[PDB]
RNA sequence: GAAAGUUAUAAAUGAAGCGGUCUGGAAAGGCCCGCCAAAGACGGUAACAGCCCGGUAGUUGAAAUGGCUUUCCCUCCAGAGUGGAUCCUGAGUACGACGGAACACGUGAAAUUCCGUCGGAAUCCGGGAGGACCAUCUCCCAAGGCUAAAUACUCCCUAGUGACCGAUAGUGAACCAGUACCGUGAGGGAAAGGUGAAAAGCACCCCGGAAGGGGAGUGAAACAGUUCCUGAAACCGUGUGCCUACAAGUAGUUAGAGCCCGUUAAUGGGUGAUAGCGUGCCUUUUGUAGAAUGAACCGGCGAGUUACGAUUUGUUGCAAGGUUAAGCGGAAAAAGCGGAGCCGUAGCGAAAGCGAGUCUGAAUAGGGCGCAUAAGUAACAGGUCGUAGACCCGAAACCAGGUGAUC
RNA sequence: GGUUCGUGGUAGGAGAGCGUUCUAAGGGCGGUGAAGUCAGACCGGAAGGACUGGUGGAGCGCUUAGAAGUGAGAAUGCCG
């Protein structure tokens, strides 16, 4: 059979151009009155899967 | 070749390592797995994403956006490949087609502006860009959609 | 290019072949590895055995877990037990796999070439006989000096020549659209009529 | 196709067990502890053939002593002669002059007095 | 119900060397000569046979019964246009509420289909669907039934095939095997092949009650004599060359006299008084001679494999391109055909969209991701990963159908 | 072919090879004795390979590739 993809992190992650992942800031849901604007307004960009994690997980979403 | 003299490309076949036939190949009795743990058993290890108990890395960021059921993607076509055709010819879709330049059209055909073109031609096309427009009518042809 | 003989054993004048499928460099490469796929392509891979769960029996274990001074044991058709199932073994299996077309073409075209460069390839005019007489055709083998085993491509010229011929221990003979990289290199000498050679022509 | 291991065992096992001709009892018999034994022959053959040199030196120079002692000398002090006056003769030759040619000892001894003085 | 043809179930005919010679128990083998071939498949015959035998290629043959295909016989048959006033077109159903299930779809924004229980239409100026629903448009007529081929499997029969096994293997079973044996029962379930070409299977004599032997005889071989080809190791003995009854020994290794031999001939072989050094193998451990584990010994068997995907390295073909899948064709071939599809050549954004750019932003600001700064793709081989028992053996337990109150 | 620096090693990484069964092609030996088996004081850096003699009584190597049921001293391992 072939391999399937994990569907919970095809919702999350972007392939860029150069085949890296691109994902989103975690800390952005519900208790804006316990963080600073500096705080907030830089987590509401995006980031980068770092070399640790890619290696980690590069086989779940292989075809994505 | 004599069928008794066959020696294939040099380096294009290794030979296979088999593992746990002895001390001397140093894949002998572990045969590559270390001691007693979950790794060295038969059919053991861990998920692609496990972490030990850790929350894994997709579950502590959020999800995000939808997918549109109208979604459009139109075959790109940039400028040097029109390059080729002599000018005066009429640029029509069916003509790229059977050039073998586009091998299907997903949605229509766009000209996009990447190289430089300096002859006339009259191109029909489903969609173009704004420098691709005055990138064909400077070198005297003209573009109409279709 | 080259001499055309006749049936007779003599010369009938001369004959050219094109060059882009005879006059090629041959690839070895190439050849080794079509054959390689050809060879390996003809195994039918009909081989079976029996795991712990198809051996007949089994099931019950053989005695406690324990308390009996033995070593612990699930089932009599274990690997270890005399007549337990295989581990692994061998199962129903394919070997065939091609290679991409045009290395295919180039394969053939440089082991018909190689034939040229050694002087192995005869061309005769026709080949007929009015009816299957395998000792017309050894008296013609004889004729055309060849002593060894030979493949013999032929066209729509007569039939006989097919029939006198299978049961000379090294001649096989082909309709000029069977012929195979594996075929060309198992025989020695390659005897090809004149059709036969544009029939190729037009192919490849 | 299947391999079935005829012929190869015996054969290599039965090199095992020629070697370990000549061991007591059983150990000349049994794969198993023919095996252990030519095992450990080989390692003290390795061992032994280092401590054979150090064997022969000690034994040339308690023969050189012996001998020197009765000219009135150490082995010490005829050592430091002989290095002293120049004469490189190593001890397996200096024993053999000792036991069968004593005259041309006497003669070594006699210019490494010379020498100390 | 007949006629014809074909086929299945017995079979007939079928070419060419007693060739010479050597070894041999025996020629099919070696050497020197011939022939047949639409027949050089296979097996047997005193060792390896195209020309010795059964046969093989080819050509023939069916009284009888069955299958198949045509033809006759036999049987049975209305189909077009125009008006369509008026009538018909599947009722306790279609739907709806409640409770469940099937749909990739877990009640969800839940269309579609089915079951139980209640309520309950319209009927051509009619009804349903297009993923809640309404309007418009498009497509279609439920609540009756039947229908070959393309598809799945093999207890069987015929003809064959294998980089499948070769008596601990291959079916549990190559042999009077689901037998012997075990259990109240359901049920579990073995071991066990080989004289020789041909029984020519040892007439007769001797010891003995017999068995068993020693001769004799047959045979190429009896050290092939009824577990009978070969006949390893553990294990049990007989004879002898060197050593051994003042010695403390993981049994050897290094030095070494004495005695006895004579080789794949080379600074050789056997045994060794005496001297120095020296606490087995494995596993698991910070650390084992370990008073921690395993093994009585010998022999056989016994553990990283295969399929389909992902990724990376090596090799080969083509190269801004590369490549076919199912299938047709054919010899369980090789070409040829097959461009549907897949990867690459353009990215950015949740998306509309824009595009060598794009998104955020009021911004031509700054910043993120990209281009400049372009090599991919098909196949094979090595490493690793995923789904599969997935490296081999090992639980206590759980569920489903049955068999047991002869204790 | 030379100069310099090196060559203890468990888990483990990398490389080069020996040997077994089967297949294809070339080329061989064998009733004037094949495989197997027994004994030797021979050869190679290792895994290993020859030669000679006895027993045996009909099959077996070599070279270049290919494919694996591919190598056992231990599992209170299974069978004899
Ligand atoms: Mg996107
Ligand atoms: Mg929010
Ligand atoms: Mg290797
Ligand atoms: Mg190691
Ligand atoms: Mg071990
Ligand atoms: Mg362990
Ligand atoms: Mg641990
Ligand atoms: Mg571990
Ligand atoms: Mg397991
Ligand atoms: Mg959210
Ligand atoms: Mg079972
Ligand atoms: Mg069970
Ligand atoms: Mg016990
Ligand atoms: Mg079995
Ligand atoms: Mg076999
Ligand atoms: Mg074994
Ligand atoms: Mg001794
Ligand atoms: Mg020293
Ligand atoms: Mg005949
Ligand atoms: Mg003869
Ligand atoms: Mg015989
Ligand atoms: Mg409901
Ligand atoms: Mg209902
Ligand atoms: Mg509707
Ligand atoms: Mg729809
Ligand atoms: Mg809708
Ligand atoms: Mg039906
Ligand atoms: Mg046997
Ligand atoms: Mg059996
Ligand atoms: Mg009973
Ligand atoms: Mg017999
Ligand atoms: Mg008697
Ligand atoms: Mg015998
Ligand atoms: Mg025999
Ligand atoms: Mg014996
Ligand atoms: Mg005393
Ligand atoms: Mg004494
Ligand atoms: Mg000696
Ligand atoms: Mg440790
Ligand atoms: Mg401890
Ligand atoms: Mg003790
Ligand atoms: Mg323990
Ligand atoms: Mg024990
Ligand atoms: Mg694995
Ligand atoms: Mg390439
Ligand atoms: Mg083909
Ligand atoms: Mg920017
Ligand atoms: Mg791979
Ligand atoms: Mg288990
Ligand atoms: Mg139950
Ligand atoms: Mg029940
Ligand atoms: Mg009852
Ligand atoms: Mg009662
Ligand atoms: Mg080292
Ligand atoms: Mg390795
Ligand atoms: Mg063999
Ligand atoms: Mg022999
Ligand atoms: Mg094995
Ligand atoms: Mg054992
Ligand atoms: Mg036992």
């Amino acid at each position: 059979p072939k391999m399937k993809t994990h569907r919970g992190s095809a919702k999350r992650f972007k392939r860029t151009g150069s085949g890296k992942l691109k994902r989103r800031h975690g800390f952005t849901s519900h208790m804006f009155a316990n963080k600073s604007q500096k705080q907030k307004r830089k987590l509401r960009k995006s980031a980068m899967v770092s070399a640790g994690d890619f290696k980690r997980i590069r086989q779940m979403v292989a075809k994505m | 070749m004599k069928l008794h003299e066959l020696k294939p490309s040099e380096g294009s076949r290794k030979e296979r390592n088999r593992v746990g036939r002895g001390t001397g190949s140093g894949n002998g009795k572990t045969s590559g797995r270390g001691h007693k743990g979950q790794k060295a058993r038969s059919g053991g290890g861990v998920r692609l994403g496990f972490e030990g108990g850790q929350l894994p890395l997709f579950r502590r960021i959020p999800k995000r956006g939808f997918t549109n059921i109208n979604r459009k993607e139109f075959a790109i076509v940039n400028l040097d490949v029109l390059n080729r055709f002599e000018d005066g010819t009429e640029v029509t879709p069916e003509l790229l087609i059977e050039t073998g330049i586009i091998r299907n059209e997903k949605s229509g055909i766009k000209i996009l502006s990447d190289g430089n073109i300096e002859k006339k031609l009259t191109v029909k096309a489903n969609k173009f860009s704004a420098a691709a427009k005055e990138a064909i009518e400077a070198a005297g042809g003209k573009t109409e959609v279709i | 290019k080259l001499s055309l003989l006749k049936q007779d054993g003599t010369n009938a004048g001369e004959i050219t072949l094109n060059d882009t499928v005879f006059g090629i460099e041959p690839n070895e490469k190439v050849v080794v590895d079509v054959i390689l796929s050809q060879r390996a392509s003809l195994r039918q891979g009909t081989h079976k055995v029996k795991n712990r769960s198809e051996v007949r029996g089994g099931g019950r274990k053989p005695w406690r877990q324990k308390g009996t001074g033995r070593a612990r044991q699930g089932s009599i058709r274990s690997p270890q037990w005399r007549g337990g199932g295989v581990v692994f073994g061998p199962t129903p299996r394919s070997y065939a796999y091609k290679l991409p077309k045009k290395v295919r073409r180039l394969a053939i075209k440089s082991i018909l070439s190689s034939k040229v460069n050694e002087e192995k390839l005869v061309v005769l005019e026709g080949l007929t006989f009015d009816a299957p007489k395998t000792k017309e055709f050894a008296a013609f083998l004889k004729n055309i000096s060849v002593d060894t085993k030979a493949l013999i491509v032929v066209a729509g010229e007569s039939e006989n020549v097919e029939l006198s011929a299978r049961n000379l221990q090294g001649i096989t003979v082909i309709p000029a659209e069977s012929i195979s990289v594996l075929e060309v290199a198992k025989h020695d000498k390659l005897i090809i009529t004149k059709a036969a050679v544009e029939k190729v022509e037009e192919v490849l | 196709p299947r391999v079935k291991g005829g012929t190869v065992t015996r054969k290599r096992r039965k090199k095992i067990v020629k070697l370990a001709k000549g061991y007591y009892g059983s150990k000349h018999l049994l794969f198993k502890v023919a095996n252990q034994a030519v095992m450990k022959s080989y390692q003290y053959a390795y061992r032994d053939r280092r401590q054979k040199k150090r064997d022969f030196r000690r034994l040339w120079i308690a023969r050189i002593n012996a001998a020197a002692r009765m000219q009135d000398l150490s082995y010490s002090k005829l050592m430091h002669g002989l290095k002293l006056a120049g004469i490189d003769i190593n001890r397996k030759m200096l024993a053999d002059l000792a036991v069968n040619d004593i005259a041309s000892f006497n003669t070594l001894a006699d210019s490494a007095k010379k020498a100390l003085a």
